[PDB]
């Protein structure tokens, strides 16, 4: 899996800010709008309950 | 009575599946649950 | 008998619930205010929630020309705390013995009792003001 | 007297879902491409786990909730009916970082600062203690499901040092961990809480937990360790 | 006092999986190649 | 008789639940604390898990007025063992004998229990306080 | 007689010294532990400070097989400000009534009293625990 | 009687010996095994160590149809750190009573010592097999 | 009567399954380990599988003061070898004659049976010991 | 590491991992430890 531009852009902006605050707000946000976790084995199907 | 290989094998079936799935997207674990990114 | 009386007024001057329980007049009868013919039930008052500001008055007396005096017991619990026991309350104005007796028993910390009025040399109890707030 | 609850629920994940009162064509339609849907995950992955080695290990250490700092301990005077000694850090905390207990570690301590500043909708990785409404001595956790890894020897302090400054932790930041009893009776019975080992590794800190307290109304008694992971060591900050 | 617990489980492999609740449509799609599945495995061999 | 009484304070200062099994009176009756003629049945504490940190109180004397004392037995047993024994309580305060009794046997290892308070001389058995604790 | 008693336990659960002083049995005697013959003096008592986090027990009958209960007072104080009173507490365990009397007066915003395990009901006062702390 | 009668078997679980001290039986007679008529002195048994992984037998009983029963003590002692306690075990089945008596008092946290087989609700005490573990 | 009775311990030494058949209290009653009141039928045992490393305690006794003593049998069996018979176990501890008796029969032979403790000169047949393996 | 006393007076089995111990993955040997009560014997750190 090929990470989107987009996000490894918002990483390498994240990672150039001045302070370690600024790093860590920055991360979170990224984080925020990008997700935390990835699924990479789903089972497709149909399930009724 | 087709299969997964016959969504994966076209092209259109199968971004209908990636996409209505959210299959590109990640999901944020925030404190009220996860939900998926758009 | 009438002679033996007692009026217990539980005003609640803190800010929050407290909750009569366990109410029982042993000897004697309930009754409405200012009228000792008209007996009430202790279900009248079991159970019942004295909000902040507000007064809740008890009286009790001897039944109709009745050797008896009055006796009777009651709790003061929480019901913010599942009902922990606040303090318990015995009150008795004997015909026979001219003593009267009005007892306060309990622990509990976190709440302020403060009763007066009563009278325990001979005659009626009187009425005793209880004044109930938590800390 | 008589009473009657009634509660029937349908959900449908898959499928079309416009037949979820009906059983039998919902299974007719299960086979259309169109309506296949996630049904379960088996495999999920950090999105930092994504990113190239030397952008993932920093922004592993960016996002650890807690900086890290051995200091030196001293014993507590007074205490000498107890089985073993217990132990505090010893100075001043030096200012915005915390402490986490009394150990029985003779060796270090450890003390904590947060990493990300206070904000809306975020919960803090530490929260205040505040001494106790009534008949006891031990501290309070002012957040409702935060832990804190130590009973407190002595009297809690909420405006004074040490007890200013001792903090608690975000239930995510701890796993159970195991006691280890001292003393011969229940009166001076001391637990010297040790982490779990696992094949998620917790620090051996050694807190203590005095299982009787003599009041009453006292809060459950800590059983945690704190995670290796959430902590950051040597972070040059 | 009284208790009843029942329990029922279908499971279909091979053939017209949509027709696992209705007998005997399923046994009149067994004759569909297209639904054709593994039923057993009678040799497994290590990859190795 | 009123005059022989016992109560029994279990004490869970461990971490792990211990169940009461057993509870039979032999003799007397048991009651609701502070209420002798409040007789409760024994059902009320069989079986009961005391958690950690919890009291129960069990409360037990003879009759009204006859010449019988109080006798009683139960067990604490170990809920997360297979209900193993953990220790057998006997306790008596005849009304014919002076002395009193109070006995604790068992051989469970896992467990620290400590009780006291008891009188054996003369008068009521008293108030037994029983500490539990697992190891 | 020996069948009026009475148990004082005085447990520290804070971290601060306490007094006891004008320990006095008017009625009765004081003794020894678990030994209603060995009687002692008040002065065993006086001026005794119980350290935090240990007990002291004072233990009061009434005279062998005598018509008397037992009744004193006792005063508990805090050294760290001038031997100031923290609470009075009186004992009433007599032979010729039922009801047992167990005050505890004064007034002290910087200390918290509890105590548990008193009987007034009828019989022997029992064994009441005072928990001590200061805030 | 013979009717009252002990067997004691101390048998070694462990790895450590352990040693019989103050054997002494105040009421009744040690004997021989299976043979109530052949007294042995207490000397036979004070002093000796029971090597880990074998039993010794201690028999007791009392005088040959008397109205005496059986009581003694003895104290099992770890020789390998000067000869301190391990546990003191007091024995008592008595002819003119019902309740034997079976205690193992002390303390010792480096062992651990079960026991089972005894019988205190009436007649002889039994056959009680003591088992002994050096932790 | 309760002066005779008889306690019998079966203990599956060995590492395969050996079943109770036939058991029989042909005179006196089962009962309760501790318990010779509570009476308990041979229902309760018949069937039973002894797993290896468990123990099984049969309780039997005479009657309430009854001039009986007790009697009874039973069979140890191999269910891995078709319920073949192990051994027949018989036990008498009468009233009225003084010697008891404690018999094993059989000739199992990829069995190992050994029973200790019994008494049989006088008084009751006592606790008996029954290691069973499996060759 | 051994494992355990045997009769045979010529030799024994020394063994060794050989893959380290990693997330996910069960290891193929385990620590024992002393019995909790009345049993001198070790017992096994994982279940089965």
């Amino acid at each position: 899996i090929k990470l989107s531009p987009q996000f490894t852009s918002g990483v390498q902006a994240a990672l150039a800010k001045a302070t370690g605050t600024e790093k860590r707000e920055a991360l979170q946000n990224l984080f925020q709008e990008y997700g935390h976790v990835f699924r990479t084995k789903v089972h497709i199907g149909g399930v009724l309950s | 009575g087709d299969t997964l290989n016959d969504v994966i094998q076209d092209p259109t079936r199968r971004n209908k599946l990636i996409n209505d799935n959210n299959l590109l997207k990640g999901i944020i674990m925030g404190r009220d649950g996860p939900v998926p990114s758009s | 008998a009438y002679a033996q009386w007692v009026i217990i007024i539980i005003h609640n001057v803190g800010s929050q619930d407290v909750k009569i329980k366990n109410l029982k007049a042993s000897w004697g009868k309930l009754h409405a205010d200012g009228d000792k013919d008209a007996e009430v039930s202790a279900s009248n008052y079991e159970g019942k929630i004295v909000k902040p500001d507000e007064k809740l008055q008890i009286n009790a007396s001897g039944r109709s020309d009745a050797a008896e005096g009055t006796t009777g017991t009651f709790d003061l619990v929480d019901p913010a705390d599942g009902d922990k026991q606040v303090r318990h309350f015995y009150w008795d104005s004997p015909w026979g013995s001219k003593t009267n007796t009005w007892t306060v028993s309990g622990s509990n910390t976190k709440w302020m009792i403060e009763y007066s009025g009563q009278n325990l040399d001979s005659g009626a109890l009187g009425t005793i003001t209880v004044d109930t707030l938590k800390k | 007297s008589q009473n009657r609850k009634l509660n029937v629920k349908y959900i449908v994940n898959g499928g079309d879902y416009t037949k979820i009162q009906n059983t039998e064509e919902w299974v007719a339609s299960t086979n259309q491409s169109e309506h296949w849907r996630v049904i379960e995950v088996t495999e999920v992955t950090a999105v930092a786990d994504l990113l190239p080695q030397p952008i993932r290990g920093q922004v592993k250490d960016l996002l650890k909730p807690l900086l890290g700092k051995w200091v030196d301990v001293e014993k507590v005077p007074g205490l000498e009916s107890l089985p073993v000694s217990v132990y505090r850090p010893k100075g001043a905390i030096p200012a915005g970082w915390f402490w986490l207990g009394d150990t029985a570690d003779a060796s270090k301590a450890l003390l904590v600062k947060p990493t990300l500043p206070a904000r809306s909708g975020r919960n803090p990785a530490l929260t205040s203690l505040h001494q106790g409404s009534g008949m006891t001595e031990q501290p309070f956790v002012d957040l409702p499901q935060y832990q804190y890894l130590s009973t407190y020897f002595g009297s809690f302090a909420h405006d004074t040092p040490p007890g200013s400054t001792l903090r608690g932790l975000r239930p995510d930041h701890v796993l159970p961990g195991r006691y280890e009893m001292h003393g011969d009776t229940i009166s001076t019975a001391v637990y010297v809480t040790r982490p779990v080992d696992v094949p998620d590794e917790c620090f051996d800190l050694k807190s203590l937990v005095r299982v009787k307290l003599p009041g009453s109304g006292n809060p459950p008694k800590p059983r945690s360790a704190l995670k290796k992971s959430m902590v950051l060591f040597d972070s040059g900050e």
